Formats: C-alpha cells, sequence, structure tokens
C-alpha cells in the first residue's frame, strides 16, 4: 500500500 | 483545529558594526578602499541584525525570510570574524522564550559574547515564527495544508539542531527555553503536528480509509511521545500539556474510526463495532478532561451514529460476535514527516556579505 504513501511524501516536496 | 506555536525570544538592541569594523583594521593594512567597504556590510549586517530581531511581529514569508538570513549571515562569519578564540567585543542578551521570571524583580535574562549564542537564539526565533506560520495556515486549503507541513518540519529539524548543538556553541549553561531538553520536545510536538497535517490532506483528498488509519495511528504516537515528555515538567505554557494529552486521544481514536469503516466494508461487522466502541471511549474521556482546549462534538456524534446503527444491524441481523480489543490485530503506523536538517544557507537565495574575505 506504499504507493499513494509516495504520491504523499511527495508534495510537500 | 488547536495547534501548538513557540513565542519569539525577544533581544536588546546591540551595535554589530562598531566592534566589528575596528577589528578589520588588522591584517588588511588597505586603509584605504577595499578593506574600508568590508566596514559597510558590516553596517548592513546590523542593520539586518534590527530587522530579523528587533521589528514588531510580523507573520509573512517578509518576516522569516529576514531572520534566515540573518541566521545563514552570523554562520558565515564565524571563519571570517576571531570568536570562539574571542577576541572581539560582543555581548548578545536575550530573554527566555517562556520563564516569566518572578514579578518580585525581573525577566529571565542571558547576556553572553558568543556567536554561538547569538546563532542559537535566531535559529530559536527561526522556529518559533515557523511555527507560528504553520499553524496559522488555513486547513480547509490544500497550498494552507502544504505550507503547514512544510513549516512544521522546518521547524522540527531546527529545534532539533539546537537540541544538538547548544552546549557545545553556549560554553556556558543555556538558558531553559533553549536547553535540549525544552527543545529536544518542542521538535517532537512540531513533528506530530506535521503528521497531523498529512492526516488532514488525507482524509481532504478522501484517500483510502486504510491510509488515513495509520497516518492517524503514526500522529498518535507521536503526540504520546511529547505530552510523556511534559508530564513531569512545568517549562512550556500550560496549554502544550492538555493539548498534547487530547491530541493523542484524538488521534487514535481517528485511527480506530477509520479502521473501522475498513472493517465493515470488508463485512467485519462484531470488529467495526469494537473498534467504533474504542473511539467513543477515548473520544469521551478527551471530551471530559479536556473540553477547555478541544471541541470534540461532532466527531463524537459521528462514531455514536455509527455505533448506533452498527449495534442494531449486528443484533437483529448478522450476530458476530464483537471482539475484545486485545484480540484485533494493531493499525499499523505511516510516517510521512521528518526534521529538515539545518544546512546553511536556510534562506531564499543568499548571498554572503563577506564572501570575497
Amino acid at each position: 500500500d506504499e504507493e499513494a504513501l509516495k504520491q504523499l511524501a511527495e508534495w510537500v516536496s | 483545529a488547536t495547534f501548538i506555536s513557540v513565542q519569539l525570544k525577544k533581544t536588546s538592541e546591540v551595535d554589530l558594526a562598531k566592534p566589528l569594523v575596528k577589528f578589520i583594521q588588522q591584517t588588511y593594512p588597505s586603509g584605504g578602499e577595499e578593506q574600508a567597504q568590508y566596514c559597510r556590510a558590516a553596517e548592513e549586517l546590523s542593520k539586518l541584525r534590527r530587522a530579523a530581531v528587533g521589528r514588531p511581529l510580523d507573520k509573512h514569508e517578509g518576516a522569516l525570510e529576514t531572520l534566515l538570513r540573518y541566521y545563514d549571515q552570523i554562520c558565515s562569519i564565524e571563519p571570517k570574524f576571531p570568536f570562539s578564540e574571542n577576541q572581539i567585543c560582543l555581548t548578545f542578551t536575550w530573554k527566555d522564550a517562556f520563564d516569566k521570571g518572578s514579578l518580585f524583580g525581573g525577566s529571565v535574562k542571558l547576556a553572553l559574547a558568543s556567536l554561538g549564542y547569538e546563532k542559537s537564539c535566531v535559529l530559536f526565533n527561526c522556529a518559533a515564527l515557523a511555527s507560528q506560520i504553520a499553524a496559522e495556515q488555513n486547513l480547509d486549503n490544500d497550498e494552507g495544508l502544504k505550507i503547514a507541513a512544510k513549516h512544521y518540519q522546518f521547524a522540527s529539524g531546527a529545534f532539533l539542531h539546537i537540541k544538538e548543538t547548544v552546549l557545545s556553541a553556549l560554553s556556558r549553561e543555556p538558558t531553559v527555553d533553549i536547553s535540549p531538553d525544552t527543545v529536544g520536545t518542542l521538535s517532537l510536538i512540531m513533528l506530530a503536528q506535521a503528521q497531523e497535517v498529512f492526516f488532514l490532506k488525507a482524509t481532504r483528498d478522501k484517500m483510502k480509509d486504510a491510509i488515513i488509519a495509520k497516518l492517524a495511528n503514526q500522529a498518535a504516537d507521536y503526540f504520546g511521545d511529547a505530552f510523556k515528555q511534559c508530564q513531569y515538567k512545568d517549562t512550556l505554557p500550560k496549554e502544550v500539556f492538555p493539548v498534547l494529552a487530547a491530541k493523542h486521544c484524538i488521534m487514535q481514536a481517528n485511527a480506530e474510526y477509520h479502521q473501522s469503516i475498513l472493517a465493515k466494508q470488508q463485512k467485519k461487522f462484531g470488529e467495526e463495532i469494537a473498534r467504533l466502541q474504542h473511539a467513543a471511549e477515548l473520544i469521551k474521556t478527551v471530551a471530559s478532561r479536556y473540553d477547555e482546549y478541544v471541541n470534540v462534538k461532532d466527531f463524537s456524534d459521528k462514531i455514536n451514529r455509527a455505533l448506533a446503527a452498527a449495534k442494531k444491524d449486528n443484533d437483529f441481523i448478522y450476530h458476530d460476535r464483537v471482539p475484545d480489543l486485545k484480540d484485533l490485530d494493531p493499525i499499523g503506523k505511516a510516517t510521512l514527516v521528518k526534521s529538515t536538517p539545518v544546512n546553511v544557507p536556510i534562506s531564499q537565495k543568499f548571498t554572503d556579505l563577506f564572501e570575497k574575505m
């Protein structure tokens, strides 16, 4: 389930 | 939404230029032009301090960038000027951000002839402003969210940097607001709030209930740990401990609430009821201990709506056994948040006023 998790990590980037 | 932010430390005005100009006319026999401009660049630096740390509170990227420039500058002056040899004659005086001191006297203040002390209190105020700006954001907005998350993470990394370096750089015993214990705790608080901001992002983007629950579960760990660093301590303002205790339970209730929606989807009706009963108990605790500090009323109603509907149908239709909490799988933890390292320069498009020196 760590797919949508990267697409959250890389938003504040 | 009840967010913790930190008050800036107060300082008193200093003439940075006078003592810097006089100690530039050394090696550098150039009593002419080139050397006597590095002495008007020291006028810019003194003016920069008055700007960073003297002006009435402004809460924009305006005021923070000023502060962060000033920090950048101070750090690039440390090779340029003899100060852990000291050598030079500057005294910075700062009041403690939290300790009012006895009104049987004055402030809790600390004067020190140190660039170390200066940069620490500066960094403190960079973190504190960052926390004020983060707490200010409208979290019903995706860019508000993003500014909060970025700034809470900055503030966290910057309090943490002070924790690893205050004692090294001060030589003397620091004041309690900048000491490693207060500041390690402020770091964890900002980081908790950064995570809470990602939970709210995910709520808002209507992500998978499983995602949201792990984000809430990890927030509860962070808030749990911060309130435990405050349990035996009266350093921070009095609203801090109860807010962190409340948030730790609110976050756990959000974890259980979203994990309950997943259980239902999966037709695990007993588990749904068990998680919802846990949520309601947590939220009932917070409503009765911490009502001066949070309003938990709509969440509580929402949980009660879901639990009343759940129980009615389980009793009338499914007859699932409501399991005991110790028999449920743990909700996982998703951490989306780190302490931003302090790597000079921290300001936008920095230029050192004493670069070619």
